[PDB]
Order: structure tokens, then sequence, then C-alpha cells
RNA sequence: CUCCUGCU
RNA sequence: AGCAGUAGCAAGGAG
């Protein structure tokens, strides 16, 4: 007998038998080795989509510059994708856009954007992902790279007193005017760097491999920017974020019902609707930021004089950006014994030790190579302007050509659904080829292998497959049910929160909630080595509990992390375990667990099992031990300033003077206020005063 | 005499050579980015290291003096509880955790802890006193709204709460004096009659204020009436193909 | 306030990166401020329409959904790390104090007598025999002395490879030689294999009930109110009472215990070769027992990154004749005789070297989360059923409802096997676990594109007249990502048979 | 010969 | 050997 798991689809829908075709229970695919060929594939394949050869020489950077707008060498294979945008066309679609809704639209939205820009503190920059530190050329968290950037400022010339966004950005451009900038290298010597090297180093974006993506056979490269590119891009995504919130043909369950019902109310006696699920391919190599410079020069035609100059720098840094080239390749002899490593620096000199494919990639990227990087000017790589290209999607979806045959739809990052209304099928060829015409001019390449269409609602939009009446729900990641690993107390309630938020938004029928709850209970007990009292486990923790269970009167009041059973349920997922369980404990057990005088907790749920394990051991055994000295010193000074200001973790501690002067002014403030209504003693006042004067003479010296 | 202690620490920390270039060079806001220096990359597998830690015999860092004030060197059959490897802080086993929880002394603090979490015992008190009914098995669904989900009785807006905790605990650098003060200052007159004398620390008090005054408004798929009494019960009351509600009072 | 710092090099940078018909940024801004559109735009659009040469492809007239190209090459071997169907296990009643894995190993050294486990140095087939023979003898005399540390010999230093990595020389000294040590780099891809014919037997074996009862250590049931907790608890009880007895539960418990032990032995002892049992624990006649499937050997993992690929050696216990087609990577010896009362049949010892990894442990050792999609699936069927009937029919609907699975071998055309809904949940747990084993890149790409063709069959069922724009590259990608993973080739083959059975009624396909 | 590792 | 999958691991470093 043969066996076939797919036959359930013979008399079901694809809203019910579609969770069966996601292989999310297995391992995600990982990358291996260097990330060079993905980078060279991306940049050289950007230049193959340029459809040009017009080079312009440069004076700032020593390398040639190829323009990417209005210089099209229109080959006959136009089905192949192009990366060349005609600016009169897209500005015509912007003027065609704002004439649809309102009149003073972009002035209104840009004024609200600037109304939120000026009231922003730059600690907003530290709430981000990893970035690229250009001091030591590595990947660091955002606070570390910001502190090293400000450290290069306050080492170089003068100090920094900004504490806002615009003053920090102006401090960056002021850093661009300086002839020499000094920083610190590694065991902390101090070096200096020139002017052209600082321009080449602020414009350096790091490339790496996207690890753990479900949905490709071939691997892809992700790039993370520097620090001096981050705030301007944050400004642009505040502006375009407000514009995307204002639009109504951008995105996710209601808007499709409104546009489908409303365009089902816009049909004549012979017209009909056809939907087409599409997927724009090669999206990160066909959005040039020069068009963002022009369009952002059109949105901010009437906003201000500051914002008009400040929303036109992040595209200009994206128009000539560098690309890190990974770390090279490796070579070996015929016996496969010795394997030399060639980095990205000496790849020019050791060119003749490569394959066929690597040399095919490398001789057409040769006229743009720097020493360590490559010079890109026309890609928009991953991890960048995302809420701005969706505005290009909405701009294509509101073209008005003048029958009464037309289209509408819905757009996200690179996934759209298009709805067509016409009368006959050759007219459908007319209108849809007009759509691929307008997207093909404006710089958007639709993929023809991965698109289809039907008459009613049977489309696909960000993996929600909408059938004729019913709505399919999103396949979530399973390991997100178990990600905590911090406590015997702050893991299981976090898991009940994850089942909670996965239940409210998605479908998540109740049996999956009880089952997945009980499984996460099992993995919780299996990690923390705690089993129930009548189970037969005899390890080093259950011998105590099995011997001491006679002292407990009421057995089901024990904690789960101490050998109690489970009492939370489906209808009790918003209550932690202890708050259900405090009504039943022994007085010795409740007065014993809830002691704050315990050697573990001293040195969101109740923190009575909260312990801190020991750290790792490459933290004093690498060459970067002085960095651990730096984090210990910062913990010292932060414990000092927290020890003066008794409530400082509630409010963000702004100020632009210094830290020690507010400390001394606060000790004199509380010294006088608590002096005259309080203390009153001359040895204490003059002795503390003597310590403040001596500490100030020590600090000024 | 605490200002003498803080004068001793502040006089201590300025003696250092390279630490003089740390303070009085930065700003007050730099404290925020002086708090964060977590040079580890992402901790992309925390439970893996938690199982890798709890499988060892001595993974935990714990205080010495209290456990040598009360503990026992080994339990009655080979169960190790102590090490002598390293500040004077002692590595230990979670057997000392459950051992403290079964054979340790006790401090009576039940009313305090039942007063920290008044929102959550309020949730348990409202859960225990409800009644249910049968199910229905029908199609259901309605859009996403912005809903305040807690039975609070003041309803401030995440703006009067930070400002409220400034002008209640520590007013020496609280805030610039606004027009939102006056009736909230009558509430200041009420609230310093509550948080003057307690043994509970300032951070735990600043935590427990913002959960009895803040209606938590989130963006949720809602259906039926939009009372906040049934919005913490949003995930229980109805799904997509089924529905249950029969509450009388 | 309203002044940005007009610097000197940046203003020469912004003027350099403008579009081509423009000189400076000021000319660009002054043209964009006074921009009015025209209707030569439609000439550019239609002039783009003419030079296109692109036609859609209908499906009522050119219903060209041809079958996929399975590679007709050499049959793909059995590549899972353990044995599923061909297993044999020795039992003992479980003692509570002797519960750690080394204690289980020694207690089964006294239970199943290894003194009779005499192997000839000539295998039936395989590649390296003296190495595996002296390896089994050396680990057997190691377990005779009750200590898990293989002393350094030439056999282990050949098998679990020590000293087998290249000399990574940085380019700081290179000492070049005239036409000596000629070095470069070279890559291939993957080798191509064919359709597995054994996969049907192991799918059908894995969903059949095995008398050893419960296998997976689940947890206890929380108390239930007068709510829908009766419903959810009832559903967990019925589904759990079906999925505990099958062989898929036995393979999941085998992965949990064995990879648990190899995982913590990867933490506590790097740089030392261990000896780890391969076992389960399940209840026999009420008395909870443990099994013993094989012997594993670690290969001194220094797991620096999430990869690392340490060497595992598996000695396995089988009672079947081998096969040079399926059991292709194994190195079958013969051990002896085992009495099986229904007479005293043979006993073959299998050998395999392989690798595991650190990223391929937290997804293997925690693979108990394959009951999350199954209950979701059956629960969406049943809840959509009573949602379309608007009457509480669940317990009687779980018995009087059919599910078409498993067409037969000689004929396919509308000759299907309808089962009860709990046997559907048997087949669903088998397919989810089979996703959790064989996951590579190829299964990911194949599941994307099979979501496309599933969309085409649903468009075929309700007469919606689908259309596609370019079909040549479509099959170029799906035939690109079907190379050598057994589940990938197999699910493509059953996708074609779905097209045949649906071609007996609907009209978008071929024969 | 020894020491150090376990995301650097 | 093997794990692999477009390039890596199968120890690495220092005194």
């Amino acid at each position: 007998m043969e066996i076939n798991p797919y036959l359930l689809m013979l008399n079901n829908d694809i809203t019910s038998m579609i969770s069966l075709t996601y292989p999310y229970t297995g391992a995600p695919p990982m990358s291996h080795g260097t990330s060079t060929k993905y980078s060279m594939e991306t940049v050289s394949r950007t230049y193959s989509y340029s459809r040009t050869k017009k080079e312009v020489p440069s004076g700032i950077f020593p390398i040639e510059r190829r323009k990417f707008c209005n210089t099209i060498e229109d080959k006959e294979n136009l089905e192949k994708p192009n990366g060349n945008v005609d600016i009169n066309f897209m500005l015509s679609l912007a003027e065609m856009l704002e004439e649809k809704m309102g009149k003073g639209f972009f002035k209104f939205c840009a004024n609200e954007a600037e109304a939120e820009i000026l009231k922003m503190h730059f600690s907003k920059l530290t709430e981000g992902r990893q970035t690229y530190d250009w001091t030591s050329e590595r990947n660091m968290p955002a606070a570390t790279a910001l502190q090293l950037t400000v450290d290069a400022i306050q080492e170089t010339q003068g100090t920094f007193k900004g504490t806002t966004m615009v003053e920090y950005c102006n401090k960056i451009l002021e850093m661009m005017d300086w002839p020499e900038v000094k920083f610190k290298k590694v065991t902390l010597m101090i070096t200096k760097i020139g002017r052209e090297e600082f321009i080449k180093r602020i414009c350096t974006i790091n490339t790496m491999a996207k690890d753990g993506e479900r949905g490709k056979y071939k691997r892809r490269a992700i790039a993370t920017p520097g620090m001096g590119i981050r705030p301007f891009s944050k400004i642009v995504e505040t502006l375009a974020q407000k514009i995307c919130e204002r639009l109504a043909e951008s995105g996710k369950k209601a808007k499709l019902k409104t546009t489908v019902s409303s365009t089902n109310s816009k049909l004549q006696e012979g017209q009909f609707m056809v939907n087409i699920t599409g997927d724009n391919s090669k999206w990160n190599e066909c959005q040039q930021p020069e068009a963002y410079l022009a369009m952002l020069a059109y949105i901010t035609k009437d906003s201000s004089n500051l914002m008009k100059d400040l929303c036109s720098v992040a595209p200009t840094l994206f128009c000539n950006k560098y690309v890190k080239m990974g770390q090279g390749f490796r070579a070996k002899n015929k016996r496969k014994t010795k394997e030399i490593v060639i980095p990205a620096k000496k790849m020019k000199e050791r060119k003749e030790l490569m394959n066929a494919e690597w040399r095919d990639l490398f001789e057409t990227i040769e006229p743009y190579m720097d020493g360590e990087c490559c010079f890109l000017g026309g890609g928009m790589l991953m991890g960048m302007f995302n809420m701005l290209s969706t505005v290009f999607g909405v701009m294509t979806l509101n073209y008005r050509e003048e029958r009464n045959c037309y289209w509408t739809g819905l757009q996200s990052s690179d996934d759209f659904v298009l709805f067509c209304i016409s009368r006959t099928w050759p007219e459908m060829e007319m209108t849809i080829l007009k759509f691929i015409a307008v997207c093909k001019l404006m710089g958007i390449n639709m993929s023809l292998e991965k698109s289809y269409g039907c008459l009613p609602e049977l489309f696909e939009f960000t993996s929600m497959f909408f059938s004729g009446d019913f709505v399919s729900n999103i396949a979530l990641e399973l390991p997100a049910f178990t990600t905590a690993g911090m406590n015997e107390g702050t893991d299981f309630t976090a898991a009940m929160s994850v089942i909670r938020t996965n239940m409210i938004n998605n479908g998540l029928s109740p049996g999956t909630a009880l089952m997945a709850l009980r499984i996460c209970l099992q993995e919780f007990r299996a990690t923390y080595r705690v089993h129930p009292y009548d189970s037969g486990v005899k390890n080093h923790r259950m011998k105590i509990i099995r011997k001491f269970i006679e002292t407990i009167e009421n057995k089901d009041g024990l904690l789960i992390s101490d050998g109690g059973k489970l009492m939370n349920n489906i209808s009790s997922l918003h209550i932690p375990e202890e708050i259900l369980k405090e009504d039943l404990m022994d007085p010795s057990y409740r007065n014993r667990v809830f002691n704050p005088r315990n050697p573990f907790t001293q040195f969101a749920v109740v923190s009575t099992h909260s312990f801190r394990t020991r750290s790792n051991r490459t933290l004093l055994n690498t060459d970067m031990r002085a960095m651990a000295l730096e984090e210990k010193r910062y913990q010292v000074v932060c414990n000092m300033y927290r020890s003066v200001f008794e409530s400082a973790d509630v409010n963000t501690p702004i100020g632009s003077m210094s830290m020690g002067e507010a400390i001394e002014a606060k000790i004199l403030d509380r010294a006088r206020t608590q002096f005259e209504n309080g203390i009153i003693g001359g040895e204490e006042y003059s002795e503390i005063k003597r310590l403040i004067e001596d500490a100030k003479r020590q600090r000024l010296s | 005499s605490l200002l003498l202690t803080l004068a001793k620490e502040y006089a201590n920390l300025t003696k250092d050579k390279k630490s003089c270039k740390l303070l009085s060079q930065g700003t007050v806001s730099s404290y925020t980015t002086f708090k964060k220096w977590t040079t580890s990359r992402k901790e992309k597998n925390p439970s893996l290291r938690m199982r890798w830690a709890m499988g060892s015999k001595f993974p935990i860092m714990a205080n010495r003096e209290i456990l040598e004030e009360a503990g026992i060197p080994e339990q009655w059959e080979g169960i190790d509880l102590w090490s002598k490897k390293d500040l004077g802080m002692v590595l230990a086993s979670p057997a000392a955790i459950t051992y403290w929880n079964f054979c340790g002394p006790g401090v009576d603090n039940s009313s305090v802890i039942k007063d920290v979490y008044k929102a959550k015992f309020m949730k348990k008190e409202r859960w225990r006193e409800t009644l249910w009914g049968p199910m229905n098995f029908e199609l259901v669904g309605k859009q996403r709204r912005v809903v305040e989900t807690q039975p609070v009785e003041i309803k401030l807006n995440q703006k009067e709460i930070k400002e409220l905790t400034m002008w209640v605990l520590f007013e020496d650098e609280a805030n610039l004096a606004s027009k939102f003060i006056q009736e909230n200052f009558s509430l200041v007159l009420s609230l310093r009659e509550l948080y003057k004398g307690k043994a509970v620390n300032k951070d735990v008090a600043a935590f427990m204020i913002a959960h009895q005054f803040s209606p938590e408004k989130r963006f949720l798929p809602t259906f039926g009436p939009i009372r906040p009494e049934r919005m913490e019960l949003l995930h229980c009351l109805g799904g997509d193909f089924w529905k249950i509600e029969a509450v009388t009072a | 306030e309203l002044e940005m710092y007009k610097s000197k090099l940046f203003i020469a940078m912004r003027d350099e990166s403008v579009p081509l018909p423009y000189i400076n940024y000021e000319h660009l801004r002054t043209r964009c401020e006074t921009f009015k559109r025209n209707q030569a735009e439609c000439e550019a659009k239609v002039a783009d329409v003419a030079s296109r040469l692109k036609i859609k492809l209908e499906h009522l007239e050119e219903n060209k959904l041809r079958p996929l190209e399975i590679p007709k090459e050499k049959e793909a071997p059995y590549t899972h790390k353990f044995l599923m169907k061909d297993a044999w296990f020795f039992a003992k009643p479980h003692d509570s104090e002797r519960a750690q894995p080394q204690q289980i190993l020694y207690d089964f050294f006294e239970a199943a007598n290894m003194g009779f486990m005499t192997t000839s140095p000539k295998p039936i087939f395989g590649k390296q025999g003296l190495m595996y023979h002296s390896l089994w003898g050396q680990t057997k005399r190691a377990i005779k002395d009750k200590r898990n540390e293989l002393e350094p010999s030439e056999q282990r230093d050949f098998l679990c490879g020590i000293g087998r990595a290249s000399k990574k020389i940085q380019e700081d000294k290179w000492q070049e030689s005239r036409e000596e040590e000629f070095k470069q780099e070279e890559t291939k891809g993957a080798a191509k294999r064919g359709f597995p014919t054994w996969f049907n037997e192991e799918w059908l074996w894995a969903m059949r009930d095995s008398k050893i009862g419960d296998w997976i250590p689940m947890a206890e049931m929380p108390p239930c109110k007068n709510e829908m907790e009766d419903y959810a608890k009832k559903m967990c009880e019925e589904l759990e009472s079906k999925i505990q007895g099958t062989n898929c539960a036995r393979e999941m418990s085998k992965l949990i215990h064995t990879i648990g032990s190899l995982h913590t032995e990867c933490r506590n002892f790097p740089g030392k070769v261990k000896i780890v049992p391969i076992y389960c624990r399940g209840t026999l006649r009420g008395e909870s027992t443990d099994c013993l499937f094989g012997i594993a050997i670690k290969g001194k993992s220094h797991l620096n990154k999430d990869d690392g690929m340490y060497t595992v050696v598996t000695f396995e216990f089988s009672t079947e004749e081998p096969n040079p087609s399926k059991h292709e990577k194994y190195t079958v010896f013969e051990a002896g005789t085992v009495p099986v009362e229904a007479k005293e049949k043979k006993l073959f010892l299998y050998c395999r070297t392989t690798g595991m990894s650190k990223l391929k442990n937290d997804w293997f050792s925690k693979c108990r989360r394959c009951l999350i999609p199954t209950m979701e699936t059956v629960e969406q069927i049943v809840l959509k059923e009573c949602a379309l009937k608007e009457e509480n029919r669940v317990s009687e609907m779980l018995e009087n409802k059919r599910a078409w699975i498993a067409h037969e071998n000689g004929e396919n055309l509308t000759r299907l096997v309808s089962t009860k809904l709990k046997d559907l949940c048997r087949m669903l747990i088998v397919t989810q676990f089979y996703y959790c084993i064989y996951n590579d890149n190829q299964l990911e790409g194949f599941c994307n594109e099979q979501k496309k063709f599933l969309m085409f069959l649903q468009a075929d069922k309700d007469s919606k007249s689908a259309f596609t724009f370019n079909q040549k590259g479509l099959y170029e990608k799906i035939e690109e990502c079907i190379v050598s993973n057994p589940l990938c080739i197999f699910l493509a083959d059953r996708l074609n048979k779905l097209f045949l059975v649906a071609k007996s009624n609907g009209a978008k396909y071929f024969e």
C-alpha cells in the first residue's frame, strides 16, 4: 500500500491543510565560512542591472562613479530586470498621488514628522540592533559604538554638550570638516587618522551572512551600517513612517475586505475582477537612493529650511557607500594538507589563485575596488529604508491613465496583491502589461515565475492565504515558546505570556494552548532538574524534597520549581504561578520562601528563586581584558551616581553639564536642606565639606 | 550620617588616575549609555547555557556570610552544597536553594508581599468570583482597537505617572512645575500619607505605583462589549470558531 | 535653531551624487519645486508596452502542469543518524537508584551478556573491518571494567579523527617555492541521487502501534473548571492516547534520551572520548522498563561555534538481513543468536561513523514539540466542522468522519483508503516528525514551491480559471531544489500522485 | 613542557 | 574516514 499525506486537500481548503506544509520543526539553515561571494554577487549583480556604462570621475573618492538615473542603454531583453529609474515619471506619479487625497498633504505629514523630530533625545539610538564600530572595525552593540564615537569626539577637539538629535548630527558634519581625528586603539594607545580616511570610514557598511532564514535554498547577505548613518535614516523612517500610517493602500485583514467589497461595488454590467498574487524580485538591487533624493526633495518642497537640508543626507550617504568584503578565501595544495588563508586585503595580488566563478565575479568588479572594501552606489541593501519603498508601491498602485478598465491593490515590503477590473481577456493583457510597464519604468521588477491570478479572492499576501470566505493564519516559530532561560521563576510565566500573545492575535485553537502549555511545562522541569514529589526521580535535589515532604502540611501549595504540580490553565494564563499559589502555603513554607534575607537574591513575577550563575572564562583570558576593566569602571561610576540620586532609573536623567558637578551640587543641596532642618553638627558639616573641597581639588587636578 | 558615607565614597572614587577622565568629561545623559556596556553579542541561546549551567555541580554565585550563618556543609548523603573557590562570594548548587526553602529560618513578611502585588491579587480576586456557562460554536470576529485593559480608578496616561512618582518620593529634582499639578497635588497630599514609612525600597515602590494607576491600553482584536472588566479575559472568552459568555453580575 | 551646519566637503558630496541631467543640488531642488506633469507620460508608458513580448498562459487551454523530474539515478541511501524500523532492544526492569546513563550501560552489561558478542574480523560487507572489529572489542573490554574512557589506540585515532585537519597558515609568512606547493581553491556542489523505495515501508511502520505502552514523558493534566477546559482536556486525552503507542513516539524518545546524554557529555567532557548508551524508557505490563538500542562513541568535541561536527560512532542491534542499496553506509557484522519466543533467530551488529553538531542538538533533543502542529490540524478540521454546523458535535464527529489517505500501488485512480480521524492524527504526527529529522535547505525550498502548486489545485477545484506568466523557470527552480534529500524526492513523488488522483476529476493537468 | 577556552 | 552543501568543521592560542 502506498501512502500519501497530501490527499486531505481533495475535500478540504487551503485554509486548513496549509500548516502541514511548513517545515518549521527542523533546524534553520546555517551559513558556513566566509561571506565574500554573497557580497560580490550582490554588488557585481547590481552593476549588471544598471543597463549602462556611463562613468563619471570623482574628486573626493579616488574611484570612478557610475550614475544610475536617466542613462539607460535599453537592451531588447526588457523582460530581464533593470535598475534605472526615470525621474520625470516618478515625480509625475507623486504629483498624481497627492492630487488624489487632500491638497496640502506632504506639508501636513512632514510638519508632524518635524514636530516629532525636534523633541527627540539621542538615547533613542541605543535602542537598536548591532552596528559597526569603526574605531576597531568590528560589530558592537549600539551603546558601545555610540560611546566610542563620542569618545573619539571628546578626545579629538573639545567636549560634547549636545544631548539632542540635531546637535549630534551637526556634530557629525563638523567631524567631517576636521583635518585630523584622533581615537584609541589596542593596552590602550592613542592614534590619529586623516581626513579622506575618515570620509572613507564613516561611509563603511559591514556585510555578513543572513543566518537562520526559512525559505531559500541559496544563502543571502545582510549588511549592517555604521553609527553616523543611523540617525539620519531614523529621521527618514519617522517621516515615511507617518506617511505610511496616513495612507490606506499600505499595510491587514480589514483593508482587504474594504477594498474587495468596495471594488466589488464598482462593477458594470459586463466588467469583472481578477486578482493576481505577485512578488517583486531583486528588490534590494533595484531601488536607487538617488530617486529617494529626488522624491524626498519633492515631499519637503514646503516644510522648513532645516528639514529640507536634513532629510537629504541619508540618501547621499547611501549613494556612494562602501561594502566590507567579508574575510577572503582559502587555498590548498593537491594533497589537501596545507590551507593558507588570504584575507580581503591581498585579494588583488593573489588574484590568480581563484576558481572560474570567483574570477568571473572579480574581473567585473575590479574597476571599483578600494583596499578593503568595494564601492557601491546603486544598491539599497538589507536592513535599511523599508517604510519608504512601500510608498513607491502605493505610487504605482494609484496610476490614472486618462473603457473603464483599471486596477487597485495592496502593498507591503516586496509582496503585493493586485486587483484588475475589465471586460474581456485581451483587455486584461492590455491593462496588466500596462502595469508591468509602469513598474518596469519606475524601477520595480515583478517576478513572472512566482505570480498567478484567479477571479475571486484566492490570493497570498505575507503568507496569509485568503480563500473565498475564510482566512488562514500565520505559521509562528515554535522555539519562541521557550526562549527565556534566566530563572526558576521568570521562564514559565514568560511562556504563558507567549501562548497568550500567540492566542490573542493569531487563531491558536485551545487544544494547542493546553498541549503547548504542558510541553513547555515539561521542558521547564527538564531543564531545571525539578520533578514532582511522587515521581520517582532520585537526583541531588529530590532527595531533600523527598525526605522533607513530611514537614509540609498542604502538599499542593508547593512551587513547581520546588516539586509541586501544575495549577495554571487556559483561563489563567495572565496570573503567575505564585500569585495563584500564595493562598495555600504552610506558614513556615511561606515565611521561608519569601525571605528577602537569602544568600541568592542579595549580594514580571516575584523574584524569590532568582539567582545569577557565574560568567564565562574568556572574560579575563583573551587580549581584551582592559575592556572588562572598562565595564567594571562604568559599573563603579554608575553605582556612584545611582547612590547619590536615589530615584534615577524611573526618569531619563537629562542634563548637559557634567556628572560629578551635579553630584557635588546635590550633596551640598541636601547638606544645606538637611542641615537647617536636621543634622546640625560642625564636625560633620565641615568634615563632609572638607571631603567635597578636597575631592574637587583632586578632580580639577 | 549618610552624607558622611556618600562623602567618603565620593572622596574615594576621585583618587583614581584614569577615572578622573571619566566623570567631569561627559554629560548627565551619558549615564544612560554608561549603564549599557554589555559586550556580549546577543545571547542567542540562553536556555542552552541554562541547561549547560544547571547540569554542572556548582554553577551558582551566592553570598557567603548568610549561608555560613545558617547552612550545613553537606546534606545527609553526599549532596555537595559548598565550594571554596572564587570578592568573598561563594559558588553553590541549587540544592542550597531548595534546602533553604525546606530547612531554613523564616521571616514574617506576608502582609508586605501581599501589598506589593495589589494589581495581581486584584486579578485573582476578580477571577475567582465569576461564573461561566455553556459554549456556542459560531463564527465570530471584529477589528483591532486601542483598549485600556485593567479595572483602575484614576486612569492616567503614561505621562502623569512618571511625573507623579517624581513629586511623591523625591522632589529635590522632580520636574519643572506644570499646570497638571493641582488636583494631582491633592493626590500628592493623599499619597505621602501612604509611602512615607515603609521598609520597601524606592525602586519596588516606583514599580508598584505604576500598576495601580495605569490602564494598560494595547492594540487588540476585540468583540462584544468593550468593558475593561472582560478584557483581561480576552483570550479566554472567545476564539475564532467558538464562544462562551454567560456572566450574570 | 533652524540652521543645519553647512559644512564644506559634504556639500561637494551632495552635488556629486545627483541625477545626470543636473549640475548641482540647487538646480535639482529648483526644478523639483516647479514641477508640473504632462501627458507625454502615456507615450512613454505605451512605448514601454510595445517592446515587451510577454503573454500570459491560461490553464483551460494549455493545462501544462507536467509532472516533476525525479532524478532517475542511483537510489538514495538511508541517511538518518540512528535506525528506526530495523531496531532490536534489550530490556530490564528499571531500578530507581541506578538511573544515570553510565549506570544503565553497566547494568545492561550484566543483563544482555556481551561475553557472547563474538565478532569475526570479516564483515558481510562494508569498507573498514579490522578497525571496527578491534574497536568493538576495545570498547567491550572497556565496559567490562566499568569505566567510560577509551585509552589512546591507533583504532580510535583513525576513526574518531585526531590530527585530521589542514594546517591553517596565515599570509604573514608564506615562503614561496618555484613550482612547488602549487595551491588554489575548488568547489563542487552536491551529488545527485534517485527515488527511495524503502520510504513507504518506514512510513507505514512508523504509524503502526507497537506490548510496550507509553513512550514519551509528557506531563500531568491541570485541573479543569466548568469551562471549555473539559473540551481541551478531552482532546489532549484522546490525541495523547493515540500518539503514545506508535513507533514515532519510540523514535522521539530515543532521540530525547540519547541526545540528552551526548549533549551533556558534550558539555562536561570536551577532549575526552566517552561511551554513551542508546536507549529509551517505556512501561511494560505496568512496570516501567528501559530499552537499549545501541552504543555510541563521542569524538572529543571542542565546540567553538554553533557548528563543529564531532564524530559519533554507532554500534547497532539488528535482526534483519542487510541490503547494499538502502543500508549503504553501514558496515554490517554478525554477532550471533537471540532467542525470540513467538525461534532463536540471528543477530547482526551494524556499524556507522557519522557526525552530529551543536545546532543539531537543541532541535533534536527538544523534539517533543511536534505535538503542537498535529492538534492544531485536527482541531481546525473539527472546529471548522462544528462552526459550519453550529451545534456541539465533537465526540461523535471524531468517529463518524472519514479522511482519504494512502492510495494503493498498482492502481491509483480514485481507489483511496478512508480512515477514522484519530488515524489521521497518527499520520500527521509521523509527517511532522519526519520534517524534524530530514530538514536541510532542499526541504525548505521544496515546501515553498509546493505551497504554490497547492494554490493551483485549490484554484482547480472551484473553477476559477487560473493563469501563470512563465512556466519554464518555475520548474527550473523546483527541479533545482530536488537533488538528494530522501524526504524531498519522496514528497515530490507523492505530489505527482496527487496530480494523478485529482486529474481523475479536475481539468488542469496531464497523465 | 605547562596554562587558557566552550559565541569573540 | 566522516559531517557536509557553493565553504567550512574534524581543535585553537600563548608563555
